[PDB]
């Protein structure tokens, strides 16, 4: 039983008002079960594309997160995760200078 | 230089719930997907098929489901004899040498931990997995018809597939997607320190090159990432580097990458 982490980046060179795809990458959990939501200001993203769940070399299981976005000077982004590991919801915000 | 993996993912829930979906990868490139809603194997390629035509392309999914039928069942039944949630892993194929050479492998985990792998003609218990285990093995080992056919597949079937794989798809596996890269920078919990982040996105194949430099000189404290997936099967990398404030003046980051054509990408903070 492995905790999830979680990477949020985005595709290309983030300006704002230039559409661009964000992702959130969710790597070394176990079991494979899991809950993946991409957030905007907290509300849920509807129409998020995921990636065939898979694993690694070393047995733990993967997944891609993806969704269409246009990244300004006051929204917010996050990645939001719910695994049987984890007591409590985890979640890593997008800061595009990190 | 290639390896090629069917990965096998077996839940089971309780006595009646359980699912196993499949992915199929050609090094880091998706080949196949076969969901448990699923009858037939889907192809997530053009030449998902390789060299194979349709009359054995249709024999070798027929004994893939069959397989997974009986799978699904011998498991259960050997639950019953015994705890659940049960996951169940498995990691089967080839890896591909220049020479056309090769080695095949068959490896399988419960619980997320390696135990069962198929080795020349049996199936065995890698060091330390549960004694339990050793029975079930034993009895399965006592089916020739399994075992011939896992031969035939890892040792014929697997090379023989990849071959048409790597054929069929070669604009895909050879093609070249170039970086495109960016500088930001961040605060660091040190006072009077930041950190600086050269991101490298959207570049293929894999291996890439990305320092920070101070004119001729490399700054050692570079510190990559790992290789993260973006979705259109290319790769994202980030580099970051710690420095002092007022100390951030020329330096640069550069990338090296095979479809750049040797000129490198050179940025400035
Ligand atoms: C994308 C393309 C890439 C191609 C390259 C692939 C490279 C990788 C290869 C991966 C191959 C993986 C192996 C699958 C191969 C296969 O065909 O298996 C079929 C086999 C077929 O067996 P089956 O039961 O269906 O039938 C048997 C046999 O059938 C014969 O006929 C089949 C075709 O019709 C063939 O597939 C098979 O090879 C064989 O020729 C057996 O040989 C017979 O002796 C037996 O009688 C038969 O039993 C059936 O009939 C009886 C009725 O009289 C019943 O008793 C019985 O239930 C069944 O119906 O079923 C099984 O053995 C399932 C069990 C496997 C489990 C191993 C995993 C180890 C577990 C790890 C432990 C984890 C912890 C545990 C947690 C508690
Ligand atoms: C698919 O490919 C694999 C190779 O990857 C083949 O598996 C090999 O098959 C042969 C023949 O079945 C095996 O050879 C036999 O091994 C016995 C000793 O094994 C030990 O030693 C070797 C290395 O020293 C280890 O690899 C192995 O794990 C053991 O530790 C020998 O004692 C046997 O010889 C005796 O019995 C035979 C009967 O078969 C007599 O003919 C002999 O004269 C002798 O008295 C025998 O040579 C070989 O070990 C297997 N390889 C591995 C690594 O396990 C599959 O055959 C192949 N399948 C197909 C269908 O092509
Ligand atoms: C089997 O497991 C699933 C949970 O994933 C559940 O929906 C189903 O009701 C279970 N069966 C029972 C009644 O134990
Ligand atoms: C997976 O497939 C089997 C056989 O088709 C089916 O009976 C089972 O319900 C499926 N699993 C789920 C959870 O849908």
């Amino acid at each position: 039983q492995k905790t999830p982490q979680i990477q949020v980046y985005s595709r290309h060179p983030p300006e704002n008002g230039k559409p661009n795809i964000l992702n959130c990458y969710v790597t070394q959990f176990h079991p494979p079960h899991i809950e993946i939501q991409m957030l905007k200001n907290g509300k849920k993203i509807p129409k998020v594309e995921m990636s065939d769940m898979s694993f690694s070399k070393d047995w733990s299981f993967y997944i891609l997160a993806h969704t269409e976005f246009t990244p300004t000077e006051t929204d917010t982004y996050a990645c939001r995760v719910k695994h049987a590991s984890m007591a409590e919801p985890k979640t890593v915000y997008w800061d595009r200078d990190m | 230089n290639y390896t090629f993996r069917c990965l096998q993912m077996s839940s089971f829930a309780n006595r009646s719930w359980s699912r196993t979906d499949s992915v199929v990868w050609l090094g880091d490139l998706q080949t196949h997907r076969w969901s448990n809603d699923s009858a037939t194997i889907s192809f997530t390629k053009p030449w998902s098929q390789g060299k194979l035509s349709n009359q054995q392309w249709e024999k070798l999914q027929h004994m893939f489901q069959v397989y997974r039928v009986s799978f699904t069942r011998d498991i259960q039944e050997l639950v019953k004899m015994m705890d659940y949630p049960i996951e169940i892993q498995l990691s089967a194929g080839c890896e591909m040498y220049p020479g056309n050479a090769s080695e095949s492998f068959l490896h399988v985990a419960f619980q997320g931990k390696y135990v069962v792998r198929f080795w020349g003609t049996s199936w065995q218990t890698v060091p330390g997995a549960p004694s339990w285990l050793d029975l079930p093995i034993k009895v399965l080992n006592a089916d020739q018809g399994t075992s011939a056919t896992v031969q035939m597949l890892l040792n014929d079937t697997c090379p023989l597939f990849v071959r048409g794989l790597l054929e069929a798809g070669k604009s895909d596996l050879e093609k070249q997607e170039k970086p495109v890269a960016w500088l930001s920078s961040v605060p660091s919990s040190a006072h009077g320190h930041r950190q600086l982040v050269c991101h490298v996105s959207g570049f293929y194949p894999k291996p890439v090159w990305v320092m920070w430099m101070r004119g001729d000189q490399e700054q050692q404290g570079t510190h990559r990432g790992d290789f993260l997936p973006n979705a259109d099967e290319t790769w994202y990398l980030q580099a970051t580097l710690d420095v002092e404030a007022g100390e951030e003046a020329g330096l640069a980051c550069r990338v090296k990458h095979s479809s750049l054509g040797g000129q490198d990408i050179i940025l400035y903070w």
